[PDB]
């Protein structure tokens, strides 16, 4: 019920987030050379 | 007689006495007037001394 | 300063800013004139083709 709250109205615009060559790059979170690669993607991933 | 800060001889030319302190100054970044690829957006850095 | 035509930084450096005397209380007399140092960048920057 009301107890949602936020605005009664409010439609309008929506944009998607801001991108550059740089975006969805995640080589450090990629590939092994100690552990198995869905461990180094979550210490990746942990700081971010 | 291994050489320790007590006898490091300094020979520093940029206006400091001591030769072991390290300092820095004057950071200030700017956007690259270089094009980048369509659908990426201008590339910045900075630099500092 | 930084100017964004040239994408390249001035640094300034003015010699009024030594202070008027040495440790050892000596008047110091080469705090005449000054220096600029201009910085570029050097290297392949991110996003100029697919590479």
């Amino acid at each position: 019920t009301a107890s949602s709250q936020g605005n009664n109205n409010g439609g309008g615009v929506s944009q998607t987030i801001n991108t550059i060559t740089t975006t969805g790059n995640i080589s450090e979170g990629l590939k092994e050379e100690t552990s198995i690669q869905a461990e180094t993607l979550k210490k990746f991933f942990d700081s971010k | 007689s291994v050489t320790t800060f007590s006898g490091l001889k300094s020979i520093a030319p940029d206006g400091f006495a001591n030769s072991i302190a390290n300092f820095s100054v004057g950071l200030k970044a700017g956007i690259d007037p270089n094009p980048v690829m369509s659908g990426k957006k201008a590339n910045y850095g900075a630099v500092v001394l | 300063t930084y100017n964004q035509e040239s994408g390249l930084w001035s640094y300034i450096f003015d010699s009024s800013l030594k202070p008027s005397h040495d440790g050892k209380q000596t008047p110091v007399t080469d705090n005449m004139g000054f220096s600029v140092i201009t910085v570029s960048r050097t290297g392949i920057e991110l996003n100029q083709d697919q590479a």
